[PDB]
């Protein structure tokens, strides 16, 4: 097993696929493409995709290995450091012939991933699903099998201001704490839902679950979020460089109005 | 009777407006040389509680010969409750008279000797005169006079502690004596309460008065200077380079004393030193600045053992003592005592073997105190930005700057 | 607090003055205060602003300058002395019975913050005790006193969120 | 619908091309819209590329007096005229991949990084547009700054259009404020007026829509346990030093066009940032941290 | 011959201007085989010239490049074994033995008409340098095999390097009770945070200085 | 048979040859034979898995550790333990590894081949790397009682391997330390606040699906209206 | 060092057509030369060695370079011990062995201080072979040399290296800007003269 | 599940087979969390009978400590050598609950354990079972838990619970009325500072048109 960390910009590039190929034919169809990223140890991060030739002979689909090469040096010219991870497609369930596809993918790396979208969904949570390929010997007989596997959002700054923006889609202070304040708001609901969740389990209302309970008082347990006197202490020293710089901006302000006031002084009376 | 005649216009004029007019017919004096003075003071205060009477208590006061009420007793009383009663904004269309009053009523009590007994009306006739409290009077020297010849120097800290950003005119008057007289005699009170921090820069705006002759004021504000200057820092401090040319000049060589205590100062050889306090004894309390330039004395030997800080770790009392010319463990311990104490200096004393042991300033800027000290130092820095600003915008609609 | 209330009206009091005069027992309880805040150059000045005629005849008066001396020349052993030479009618003795337990205090503090090791008889002149007593008495704060050698051992002892919004609204107008 | 703009019109393409309005009119490119993926793909290349400039092309279409850009891929590309002729070969083979697998799109434009130092183009930028718009015309130069795009919580981006040689346009100075370092500032204004900046606007289809709504229902964390006074440090410093700099040269102008003035803006735009981050972690702090019994 | 002659000329007068640095400069580009000046310099004079500045003003790397790993200065320190063996002895950290040789030859250096009036200062220079290369790879020394390393004692030795950290050039403590020399490097963040709020408060304190002048200047006060 | 005998024969003399990764290959490989008779396959399994031993640190065995991680089969082999272990950059002790050494055969237990047993150093490397996992710094004699060496041992072994670059620290010899990876105050608040929010979208998620619909979307249209 | 061993070199393949008894002292110069530059890395791996370095009228100078490029202290020393009668014997090789020991045992320390934060004195002298004043010697000269970045405790006697690095770029570029504030606030105020 | 396997094997069983099923439970690794199975009805009917102890047991490994089991280990049956080590894992658990860095004195004295080895044995034996993830700082003698389970909770436990998580949606209420009132401010300090500015400039422009006449 393996903990997977999924870049924005690979749901990005899978959802334009989608969208370019359901525009270009019509009809929504269903796209082939590659993941790539870094492999550490146990721990995987998917961070760029490019899509993948697929030809579909009889009722199989067959993915071109001499293009997906031919892309493969074109992605090492320019991320020398990404690596093939495994490839994604878009749907429902697995199907049937996503085995078959990843059998054909499995011939060029030992262990890829298997990325699945749903663009038409229901659910109010985000339709990625990751899956690792493992071999059962059922009836005598080896069968692949997928076993799903548990992805956070991996985080860059530049891409965490990139997805907001392009979220978001629009004084300095002002726009500063509407970032602030929207995530904010998100912690709030679900924390108050929470509450609502323990305050209806206690008086009663809902079924007792006992788990549930268990994670809200755990939750509980964690905080405050290290509350250690080292962290105090690298608090206040960021705390008193940003005084210190605050302090040196407001005397530069302070020179430039009193050199404006000296300039006026000298032309009002004569000196 | 001219005095009945006057009285009557001087009431139809307040209560109706038009204080420009009370204020012509109030200069047009010369009439008042009636000795019956007194019956017109006391007709007049029902409405318009006090803007007449000015001019009859400012004529009372320079009556020359001495106030013939009873020492003066009767005047004083008169000029207390006016001050006390004078409704504000009233007196200060004629503010020069109000400020002539209040200097007449200093030099009065000076001469006889009672200054504490005028301390508080001063203080009531500077804030109901000024228009700010960051505007500095012809009062404000009379104050300062008051709270230093009778030695009560707390009530000047509140008019000394205001930084002021303008000057009044009164109508005229106002010469370049009571900004010095100000200035000297606020570095004089602070000085005697050991703020030299403060006191330096009093001396500093004496000195740096525009003037094209030698003001005795500014002489001794230059002696002072740099006696502070020796006390609070371990050398002379540069002036502005915006000083007039008659300091320099005049004053320069006129205070001879005290720039070779200063040279003898910058070698820190606390006998040279003491030698030449004795040898120019005579000037030092001719100036009566003597027990001033013993604190420079004293001083010497503060500075010569925060020099031990910046090469020791750690030092013996008896070789310190040897160092900084004390003649003694004992003294040196004593001294290592009263910096602490004082928080002049950062050590500790080990008697077990007779050691000072100099530490490194404890502040480490990692905590909400600092904090709390830089947003101190933020917001009076914006205040600064904000008189600045306040004071630009309003050259900028000057129709004099406008048309230049 | 008392204190700071009572130095404030003697203050306002002398600055009234008919006369410009105080009432020697206002003097008397001017200087105490003055002493007791450990504010020695107004306690001087008023020392030299009393009239020689209200000290001659107050001659308490001598007595407060003299315990004011001791502090002066920060004579530990005199403040005590000089303390415990007077009385009068209830008016200075609670001013400067507080005064001996502020300047103890204040030695405590000076002995704790500047001496790593003092000797017992000098920690105890310091405090104003017997050297047994003294020794006895820093006990539950762990000063590790020492026998035969006498070494005492002295130990040494929102609206954030507004003020930077306010910060930035200066910078950037 | 959104979907709209996602649908490639090769004949329409065909002849708006053949027609070539732009050859007439000498600002007749006033807008840029910039898809979302393509945005998040120069933004990600842009910091990939740390303290170094990168560079790409960028793929789409022309629509009216509109730029518009698909998608953008990047050069293996490393004082340069046309840097992208050493990497024709690379651009040819993606191209031909990128036809294979249905980007019907034709190349717009290409995108370069100016880390730290604002969007514009330089000496050596201006060169390279200008020889763009004769051959490779329609073209747009896209300029991203993800330095100032980490420091300051938003996208620096900038599309521009050079002006051919020998051709003065109708001033347009006003000449909105880009603090520009002093080792910079003057190629920035010896050549600020032989090109313009096109308005970028950005768009998003249905699916990336929906799948951005999603996912912000898990992407709060991460806005909410940054720390920007910790990532963009090393920028801040060298910020300082070139305010510091400026602030030296104001000095010895004010001792001989109001460089105090510039530099205080300088100044106030850095200790802005401190301060916003300083707020990030007292707001954090304040969720976090004062929880206790 | 004729290089030679204008390189010993320039640094002879460079020497006689109290600028040693040049004067080691000059004369250690002189060529041995080119050196009879019976009117200008003797070769000695040459070596010792050059070997006593550069040990006076070069720093270790400019001394090795120099005077230590040059062909063509070698020649001249074979003519004065004890200047090569003083240098040599300051570059392997020998200062006791280096001293004491430039102790030995300090009476016949007295006697040159040209190097004279510089032997003061030149030697003060030499043991000031030691003294910083002494304590330069040492956290911690000892003031004890320091004493020892040169002619001084220990409480000569604490005059001296209490001067050298009062001028700056070393930047130690030196704990008296123990006697260690002791390396303090330095608080980076405190001294900023110091001097910021120093300036701060200066300027405050002139502005507040300025605004006043203002005030005087509006008003036309001055003595007349 | 047909060709699985030659597989078979080959995977030997690889092992023989010390070939170890290959031959875990292709054991692993004729473990998914269909013809084969069962317990065979599994005996094949066992075989791909006892490379733990035969092999060197690096991208190639890692790769084959989590094959036969995510293996139901190797949970019936008694190396699984040290197999999980090493997957899991876990502590291998004494007692545990012994018994893999005894579960092996003389030519897999190269006696010294490279110095002290070349087994006993990969395990003493790897359960170095693994306590630098669970310790901010550790002390000798107790880094050298945990990985049952000496002292002067155990801080020989760390300070040849931080040096190579396989492991970050440094070494305080005053104080016998080894001090691993720093990780500072305030990335580490920033990670705790993340986990904490996960925490808070887990519970989320998991109460609105144990309790679909009734109190979680009455309760979501009760804020939201 | 460079410069004679390629004279060496040319003396030792020019002298094969004549005198006999003196073409392994060449070679041995050759070598020394060499390895005396510690950066010719040229041992009898060289095919033109082959006649002379084969047959072992030598092989206690191979093993010399061998030991020299391994940085082997215990070797080096211990060649030039039982392998005696044909190193020291040679009035020229005798006067570089001891530039080359301390050659290697400078490269032997750099590479022992690397993951210390603080080492003792007596354990580098325990691993170079050398009693603790020679120890504290060669510190000196490598941290004079900047080829150590370190500092010694000579009370404590250990070496204390820098390995940490608070950020202090930060506090330069602040002391700039106070200073410049410094300069500029004078400069404006001046202007009121 | 592994708790959910045991439950479904005390369906009906009641005596002998529930205390050695409780025993089982209390043995098995992986099983950390006992209240689906205290809650049962039939495992509650133990509180009367000679089974109690057993019950009394259950209680302590689903809310009591190692400590609370040192003072009673009379009463309760005679502790396993792999339920001693669960109950100290749990007791570690519990100590990381309400502190995030426990000191070494603290573990040795409440797990009673006998040397600094033993102890941070225990310590990774308890990481390793993922109840507690955290680092080992040997020379503070702490150890900084950054995750921990939750246990299991009473009924009267419920309600801090409710009091924590009231408390958190005050405090990020307080701190979204902040920053709205804070954007307000620094919108009002921005359009005054505009507003001041035009009318100096429409004051300058006034004065500059008067002075042409
Ligand atoms: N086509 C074209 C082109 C033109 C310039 C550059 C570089 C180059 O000049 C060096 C710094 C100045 C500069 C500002 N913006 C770009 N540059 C580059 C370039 C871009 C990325 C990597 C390497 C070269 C390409
Ligand atoms: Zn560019």
């Amino acid at each position: 097993s393996v903990s997977v960390a999924l870049h924005p910009l690979v749901i990005l590039n899978i959802s334009d696929h989608w969208i370019r190929m359901r525009s270009q034919e019509g009809r929504p169809v269903q796209v082939i493409g590659a993941l790539i990223g870094k492999q550490e140890g146990r721990n995987i991060e998917v961070m760029n995709s490019f899509e993948l030739l697929s030809h579909t002979v009889e009722e199989k689909i067959i993915i071109d290995k001499e293009y997906y090469y031919t892309k493969e040096e074109q992605f090492k010219q320019v991320f020398k450091e990404l690596e093939f991870l495994g490839w994604y497609t878009t749907g429902g369930p697995p199907d049937p012939s996503d085995i078959h596809v990843h059998k054909q993918v499995c011939e060029i790396i030992e262990s890829p991933l298997f990325l699945k979208l749903n663009p038409m969904t229901k659910h109010t949570d985000l339709p990625v699903s990751v899956f690792e390929s493992v071999i059962d010997i059922i009836n005598g007989e080896a069968t692949m099998l997928f076993a799903e596997l548990t992805y956070t959002l991996a985080t860059e700054e530049a891409e965490r201001i990139g997805v907001d923006h392009v979220a978001r889609m629009t004084s300095t202070v002002a726009e500063h704490l509407i970032a602030q304040h929207s995530a904010i708001k998100m912690l709030h609901s679900r924390v108050k839902l929470i509450l609502e969740y323990v305050k209806a389990s206690e008086a009663g209302e809902v079924p007792f679950n006992h788990e549930i309970l268990r994670e809200a008082y755990a939750l509980c347990h964690c905080l405050p979020v290290l509350s250690t006197d080292k962290f105090k202490t690298d608090f206040y020293d960021q705390c008193n460089d940003v005084g210190l710089m605050a302090y040196l901006g407001t005397i530069t302000k302070t020179c430039n109005t009193m050199n404006q006031f000296v300039n006026k002084f000298n032309v009002l009376y004569d000196r | 009777s001219a005095l009945e005649q006057f009285v009557n216009s001087v009431r139809q004029l307040s209560a109706q407006g038009q204080m420009t007019q009370l204020c012509e017919l109030i200069n047009k004096s010369g009439e008042l040389l009636a000795k019956n003075l007194s019956h017109l003071d006391t007709v007049l205060g029902a409405l318009d509680v006090q803007e007449h009477s000015l001019g009859v208590l400012a004529v009372l006061f320079v009556k020359f010969s001495m106030p013939s009420v009873p020492d003066f007793e009767t005047l004083f009383s008169q000029v207390q409750l006016f001050i006390s009663t004078c409704n504000g904004e009233h007196i200060r269309y004629a503010t020069d008279t109000f400020a002539g009053l209040c200097h007449q009523l200093t030099n009065a009590l000076v001469e006889r000797k009672q200054p504490l007994r005028g301390i508080g009306i001063l203080k009531q006739a500077i804030d109901k005169m000024q228009m700010n409290t960051n505007q500095l009077t012809s009062i404000h020297a009379d104050l300062c006079q008051l709270c230093l010849l009778a030695k009560c120097f707390k009530p000047a800290l509140p008019y000394l502690d205001v930084d002021m950003m303008d000057i009044c005119k009164e109508n005229g008057a106002y010469d370049a004596k009571h900004f010095l007289c100000y200035y000297y005699y606020g570095g004089m009170i602070y000085t005697g309460l050991k703020n030299f921090e403060r006191a330096l820069y009093f001396y500093e705006q004496a000195i740096t008065t525009p003037a094209m002759a030698v003001s005795h004021i500014m002489l001794e504000s230059y002696k002072k200077y740099i006696l502070v200057s020796l006390i609070l820092l371990g050398k002379v401090q540069q002036l502005p380079k915006y000083t007039s040319q008659i300091v320099g000049r005049f004053i320069k060589p006129l205070s001879n004393a005290y720039h070779e205590l200063a040279q003898v100062y910058s070698t820190n050889n606390p006998s040279e030193l003491r030698n030449l306090v004795n040898k120019h004894s005579e000037t030092f309390t001719r100036d009566n600045n003597m027990g001033l330039v013993k604190q420079c004395l004293s001083s010497l030997y503060k500075k010569n053992i925060q020099r031990l800080t910046k090469t020791f770790l750690t030092l013996s009392l008896q070789d310190m003592a040897s160092r900084v010319q004390l003649s003694g463990p004992q003294e040196a311990e004593k001294y290592v005592l009263h910096m602490i104490e004082d928080g002049e200096i950062f050590a500790s004393i080990n008697q077990k073997d007779g050691m000072v042991s100099f530490h490194d300033n404890p502040e480490k800027y990692n905590n909400p105190a600092m904090l709390h000290n830089i947003d101190q130092e933020m917001l009076k820095c914006i205040e600064l930005d904000e008189r600045l600003k306040a004071m630009d915008q309003e050259i900028t609609v000057n129709p004099q700057f406008v048309q230049k | 607090f008392s204190f700071k209330k009572l130095l404030d009206q003697c203050e306002n009091q002398e600055l009234e003055a008919p006369g410009g005069i105080a009432t020697p027992p206002v003097y008397g309880q001017l200087l105490a205060l003055y002493l007791l805040h450990n504010d020695m150059n107004n306690a001087r000045y008023l020392w030299k602003r009393i009239p020689p005629a209200i000290k001659s005849a107050n001659s308490e008066l001598g007595g407060i300058w003299s315990v004011g001396q001791r502090i002066w020349q920060r004579d530990f052993p005199g403040i005590y002395t000089t303390i415990n030479a007077h009385q009068w009618s209830e008016t200075v003795q609670p001013i400067m019975e507080a005064l001996r337990d502020a300047t103890r205090r204040r030695a405590f503090a000076l002995v704790s913050q500047a001496y790593t090791s003092i000797i017992a008889d000098d920690f105890a002149a310091f405090v104003g005790l017997p050297v047994e007593e003294a020794v006895k008495g820093i006990l539950e704060q762990g000063w590790q006193a020492d026998s035969t050698t006498r070494m005492v051992l002295p130990r040494k002892p929102e609206q954030q969120l507004a003020r930077l919004t306010d910060y930035v609204a200066f910078l950037e107008n | 619908s959104i979907d709209e703009i996602y649908k490639y019109d090769k004949k329409q393409q065909q002849e708006i091309l053949a027609a070539k309005p732009w050859t007439k009119d000498h600002h007749y490119f006033k807008y840029c819209k910039i898809s979302a993926l393509a945005l998040l793909k120069m933004v990600m290349h842009a910091r990939s590329g740390g303290n170094l400039e990168v560079m790409g092309l960028m793929l789409g279409k022309v629509d009216g007096e509109t730029m518009i850009i698909m998608d953008s891929f990047a050069l293996p590309v490393e004082t340069r005229v046309n840097a992208q002729a050493a990497a024709y070969e690379y651009m040819a083979a993606y191209i031909e991949n990128a036809k294979q697998v249905g980007r019907l799109e034709n190349a717009i434009g290409w995108y370069h990084s100016h880390p730290g130092y604002g969007c514009w183009l330089s000496g050596i930028d201006v060169s390279t547009q200008m020889l763009n718009q004769q051959f490779q015309e329609p073209f747009v130069a896209v300029v991203i700054d993800p330095t100032r795009t980490i420091s300051a919580g938003k996208v620096n981006l900038g599309a521009f259009r050079t002006y051919p040689k020998g051709y003065k346009p109708p001033d347009e100075g006003p000449s909105e404020y880009q603090t520009i370092p002093l080792n910079k500032i003057e190629d920035f204004g010896v050549h600020c007026k032989q090109y313009y900046a096109l308005e970028v606007s950005y768009f998003k289809s249905s699916l990336d829509r929906k799948l951005l709504e999603l996912l912000w229902n898990k992407y709060w964390v991460n806005t909410l346990s940054s720390s920007s006074l910790l990532t963009n440090a090393d920028y801040t410093t060298g910020q300082v030093f070139d305010l510091s700099e400026k602030l030296e040269q104001s000095e010895a102008q004010l001792g001989r066009e109001d460089k105090l003035a510039k530099a205080t803006r300088d100044s106030c735009k850095t200790t802005i940032e401190a301060i916003h981050g300083l707020m990030s972690q007292v707001i954090k702090d304040k969720l976090f941290n004062q929880i206790n019994i | 011959a004729i290089l030679t002659k204008l390189k010993c000329a320039a640094g002879l007068a460079e020497l006689a201007a109290r600028k040693y640095k040049q004067a080691a400069k000059c004369l250690l580009l002189a060529s041995f085989d080119h050196c009879d000046f019976p009117e200008l310099l003797s070769p000695s004079n040459v070596a010792i010239y050059g070997g006593l500045c550069a040990l006076a003003t070069f720093d270790r790397q400019e001394l090795q490049r120099n005077v230590i790993s040059s062909s063509s200065f070698k020649l001249f320190l074979e003519l004065e074994p004890q200047v090569r063996d003083i240098i040599f002895k300051f570059y392997e950290s020998k200062y006791a033995s280096c001293l004491k040789m430039l102790d030995e030859m300090k009476d016949n250096l007295l006697l040159d008409m040209y190097l004279a009036p510089h032997v003061r200062t030149l030697y003060t220079q030499i043991r000031n340098r030691a003294l910083i290369q002494y304590f330069s790879p040492y956290v911690s020394a000892d003031m004890h095999r320091m004493a020892a390393a040169f002619n001084t004692t220990v409480a000569a030795l604490e005059d001296e390097l209490t001067q050298l950290i009062l001028e700056g050039l070393i930047s130690a403590r030196v704990d008296s009770h123990s006697k260690i020399l002791y390396a303090r490097d330095v608080d980076q963040r405190s001294t900023t945070f110091e001097k910021s709020l120093l300036m701060g408060k200066e300027f405050q304190r002139r502005a507040k200085a300025m605004m006043l002048r203002a005030a005087v200047l509006r008003n036309q006060i001055h003595v007349k | 048979q047909l060709q699985i005998h030659y597989k078979v024969c080959y995977a030997r003399v690889l092992d023989y040859r010390r070939k170890f990764i290959e031959a875990a290959q292709r054991y692993n490989e004729l473990s998914y034979k269909t013809i084969v008779h069962e317990s065979e396959r599994l005996e094949a399994l066992k075989h791909a898995l006892h490379c733990t031993i035969l092999a060197s640190a690096g991208q190639q065995r890692s790769r084959m550790l989590a094959t036969l991680f995510k293996d139901e089969r190797c949970q019936q082999l008694a190396a699984y333990g040290i197999l999980e272990k090493m997957y899991l950059d876990r502590i291998i002790r004494g007692n545990q590894l012994q018994e893999f050494a005894a579960m092996l055969m003389p030519h897999q237990k190269a006696t010294t081949a490279d110095g002290s047993s070349i087994l006993d150093r990969a395990v003493i490397e790897h359960n170095l790397l693994s306590a630098s996992k669970l310790y901010n710094n550790i002390t000798f004699e107790e880094l050298g009682a945990l990985l049952e060496i000496p002292a002067a041992k155990a801080e020989k072994i760390a300070s040849q391997m931080i040096t190579e670059g396989r492991m970050n620290g440094f070494i305080d010899q005053i104080d016998g330390i080894v001090h691993f990876e720093t990780r500072e105050a305030l990335p580490t608040w920033d990670k705790q606040i993340q986990s904490l929010c996960f925490q808070v979208n887990n519970l989320l998620e998991k109460i609105s699906q144990t309790a679909p619909e009734w109190t979680a979307q009455a309760m979501e249209a009760q804020m939201a209206q | 060092f460079e410069k004679a061993h390629t004279d060496f070199f040319e003396a030792f393949k020019n002298y094969d057509e004549s005198g006999s008894p003196r073409r392994t002292t060449c070679l041995k110069y050759l070598v020394l030369a060499n390895m005396l530059m510690k950066s010719g890395i040229n041992p009898f791996d060289s095919q033109e060695a082959k006649p002379y370095k084969n047959d072992p009228e030598i092989l206690a100078m191979t093993n010399l370079v061998s030991a020299y490029q391994n940085n082997d202290i215990t070797e080096f020393e211990k060649i030039l011990k039982t392998n005696h009668s044909n190193i020291m014997d040679d009035p020229f090789i005798r006067e570089h062995i001891e530039e080359l020991l301390r050659n290697i045992r400078t490269q032997v320390l750099i590479k022992l201080i690397k993951p210390y934060t603080r080492i003792h004195i007596p354990f580098i002298s325990k691993e170079l072979n050398i009693d603790v004043a020679d120890v504290e010697s060669l510190l000196v000269q490598c941290i004079l040399d900047n080829t150590i970045h370190g500092r010694i405790d000579q009370v404590n006697q250990l070496l204390e290296l820098d390995h940490q690095k608070r950020g202090g770029a930060r506090y330069t570029a602040l002391d700039k800007w106070t200073n410049q504030l410094n300069s500029l606030n004078q400069a404006v105020v001046s202007k009121l003269a | 599940n592994l708790l959910e396997q045991f439950i479904l094997l005390a369906k009906g069983t009641s005596g002998s087979a529930l205390t050695a099923l409780i025993s089982q439970v209390l043995e098995a690794p992986g099983v950390y969390v006992f209240g689906e199975l205290l809650e049962l009805a039939n495992v509650q009917e133990l509180a009367e009978g000679a089974n109690a102890a057993y019950l009394q047991l259950l209680n302590l490994f689903a809310y009591g400590t190692y400590p609370d089991y040192i003072a009673n280990k009379e009463s309760l049956p005679e502790l396993s050598t792999a339920q001693q080590n669960k109950l100290k894992h749990l007791t570690i658990v519990s100590l990381a609950s309400r502190m995030k860095c426990i000191p070494y004195s603290v573990l040795l004295k409440d797990l009673e354990m006998r040397n600094l080895r033993e102890l941070e044995d225990l310590i990774i034996e308890a990481v390793y079972t993922d109840i507690i993830q955290g680092k080992l700082d040997q020379r503070n003698q702490l150890l900084e838990v950054d995750f921990c389970i939750g246990r299991d909770i009473r009924k009267k436990d419920i309600n801090n619970i409710v009091k924590t998580l009231h408390e958190w949606c005050d405090g990020c209420e307080a701190v979204l009325l902040g920053i709205e009132q804070q954007v307000l401010r620094a919108n009002q300090y921005k359009e005054n500072h505009n507003r001041t500015q035009q009318q100096v400039e429409a004051e300058v422009t006034n004065i500059k048109k008067t002075l042409k006449a």
